[PDB]
């Protein structure tokens, strides 16, 4: 990670560039960022998830 | 099983979504993280859209969702700048080959890609979380009924070569398509799936956090077994009618604004100007409603169906 000083710095870039600004709601999910990494959502998890579907799907018959 | 049925099925295992293409596609998202991580430590990056909503038929369109926040963030102010941070880093990734920042309600970063990437284009937006909401949704409809996917698969692909689903913006979007299967299975004389955001309101609403979201947990009329030409059948003869469409807004002109792009997205969890033209080629897509529906009834050949001329508008 950059530490909360750079990102800070680096959004004050991004936001004046585009004459935009760092509001103080973005300011507080740079200081203290909440977390919602996508753990389940993981690649190899999904990945074997459609597998399952797929091929359960089509190698069991349904007798109805 | 029966002969339509059958064909619907086999067409359905040829244009879903390959096992190799989800995989570049899952690996792309981790690639875009790795990159993205360092100035947002702790956010997630989420897939959303047909590539992962049940409904993917090997488009090499991908949309991404990078949650930062559980509040809603500002679209108009700060979406932007982290959307234009976002662009500042990777513009140093060597995977990465253009990238556009595209102003709208919901602003978009499109993303292309160099490497065995380059046919992947990427949209990705700052904490639309009504995506992945909806993402999670339509995945669990997709898997409520064995008959869903592979109805979905065949109208996907009927209505693209029909032109009923355009580039044209005067058309629907694949999610519009989905939505009236959905809404068509729910609806329609035979009831094939329930309302989930009714039946399960704790699980399926909007106040729901998206990190409590996870398709991998399978949580629980059916003298039902009609088949699947015969749902495909009912499909087409059900928007053979004007009144079976989402028309209007909050002579029935098109007064709904989210006609083309989102039609019937009260199915969905909720998130300007039509012309005559719209109403012209509204006009049209009924005809070629009840043109395809005297077609497959007649004949039950889905191949004769496929190789429809397409709708002029
Ligand atoms: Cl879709």
């Amino acid at each position: 990670e950059y530490d909360a000083d750079t990102r800070l710095q680096m959004a004050e870039n991004a936001a004046s560039a585009r004459k935009l600004f760092v509001s103080s709601a973005l300011k507080d999910i740079i200081v203290n960022p909440e977390n919602f990494y996508h753990d389940f959502q993981q690649s190899a998890q999904m990945a074997e998830d459609a597998n399952q579907r797929r091929q359960v799907s089509y190698n069991t018959k349904r007798e109805a | 099983m029966d002969v339509l049925s059958e064909k619907i099925w086999d067409y359905h295992n040829k244009v879903s979504q390959t096992d190799e293409m989800l995989q570049r596609k899952l690996h792309l998202r981790d690639m875009l993280y790795t990159a993205i991580s360092p100035v947002f430590p702790l956010s997630g990056l989420y897939v959303v859209g047909s590539s992962l909503n049940g409904f993917g038929n090997n488009s090499s369109d991908m949309d991404l969702c990078l949650m930062i926040t559980n509040k809603d963030l500002d679209q108009k102010n700060d979406a932007v700048v982290v959307l234009n941070l976002i662009l500042s880093t990777l513009q140093y990734e060597k995977f990465v080959e253009s990238q556009k920042l595209i102003l709208a309600k919901v602003p978009i970063l499109r993303i292309n890609f160099a490497a065995p990437f380059d046919d992947i284009t990427v949209d990705l937006n700052a904490n639309n979380s009504v995506a992945i909401r909806n993402t999670h949704l339509l995945c669990y409809y997709s898997s409520y009924d064995w008959r869903v996917r592979p109805l979905v698969s065949v109208v996907k692909e009927w209505a693209k070569r029909k032109g009923i689903n355009d580039a044209n913006k005067s058309s629907f979007t694949s999610y519009s398509l989905v939505l009236m299967v959905i809404h068509f299975l729910q609806c329609g004389p035979t009831k094939v799936l329930p309302n989930l955001q009714q039946s399960y309101p704790n699980r399926f609403s909007n106040k729901v956090d998206v990190r409590t979201l996870n398709v991998t947990m399978a949580l629980e009329s059916l003298s039902e077994k009609t088949t699947l030409g015969e749902l495909l059948i009912g499909f087409l003869d059900y928007y053979a009618n004007e009144f079976n469409y989402d028309r209007d807004a909050i002579h029935h002109s098109i007064s709904n604004p989210h006609f083309w792009r989102s039609q019937w997205r009260c199915v969905c969890i909720e998130e300007t100007a039509h012309s005559i033209y719209d109403e012209m080629v509204f006009e049209a897509i009924k005809k070629a409603f009840r043109e395809a529906h005297g077609e497959l009834q007649h004949n039950h050949d889905l191949d004769k169906l496929m190789e429809c001329e397409p709708i002029k508008a």
